[PDB]
RNA sequence: CAAUAGGAGCUUAC
């Protein structure tokens, strides 16, 4: 009776975006992301693959409620570097990571026959 | 099961035998705005069934 | 007034008086027995 | 735009 729907955990509405940037003043050269319908799948991914660069100073995650399917993520980067690039970038390795994690599965799978 | 990681500590576990019990929440969530009064005294009526 | 002996309603169509209606119906049964015996013989264990 | 009362019984949390 107050039992919210369960596949509002990843129909994203109309009126809310998927992604929103705020910077964190307090230090420089630092942003605030708020990734609305995700969860601990991606956040950790992205936090332990950004946590190994070097140019990397700042990033972490926390779902503040777990009865909320969001979470918010800190992330910050030295003077050259964008934290957003930064973001792309690790986006990025982890896709061709997980493309050469599937290709050696297919051929090993094929092997294995 | 957020992270993968090991626990530090071990975790006590095993099969136990739970009972539903009869008390449930939508049983007793009771809210009231404005509603009936008793004939006598005027005063919000008693009961969560009688709002 | 009726406001502190209302009656009530048990199933639509019925009706029965509070208690004080009752006890006050009672009281005016008494008055009119005692209006009934100064008019005529009362051989005074009636009348007590 | 209007959903009785009184009782008894069994229970909930201290």
């Amino acid at each position: 009776m107050n039992a919210p729907d369960r596949f509002e955990l990843f129909i994203l509405p109309d009126d809310v975006p998927k992604l929103k940037i705020t910077p964190d003043s307090r230090v420089p050269n630092c942003i605030i992301i708020k990734f609305e319908r995700e969860d601990h799948t991606l956040a950790n991914l992205l936090r332990e693959e950004l946590a190994l660069y070097p140019d990397v100073t700042f990033v972490a995650y926390k779902v503040e409620h777990p009865l909320f399917a969001n979470f918010v993520m800190r992330l910050q980067t030295e003077e050259g570097t964008r934290p957003k690039q930064a973001l792309e970038r690790a986006c990025a390795s982890i896709i061709n990571k997980l493309k050469t994690l599937d290709h050696k599965f297919n051929e090993e799978w094929n092997i294995k026959n | 099961g957020h992270t993968g990681k090991k626990l530090m500590a071990q975790v006590f576990f095993g099969p136990t035998y739970y009972q539903r019990l009869r008390h449930m929440v939508d049983d007793k969530i009771h809210a009231r705005a404005r509603g009936p009064v008793q004939v006598l005294t005027r005063q919000p009526v008693e009961g969560r069934s009688r709002d | 007034p009726p406001q502190v002996r209302p009656s009530i309603a048990m199933d639509e169509t019925t009706q029965g008086q509070d208690d004080l209606t009752h006890k006050l119906s009672d009281i005016l049964k008494a008055n009119i027995n005692v209006q009934k015996l100064e008019m005529d013989g009362s051989p005074q264990h009636i009348i007590n």
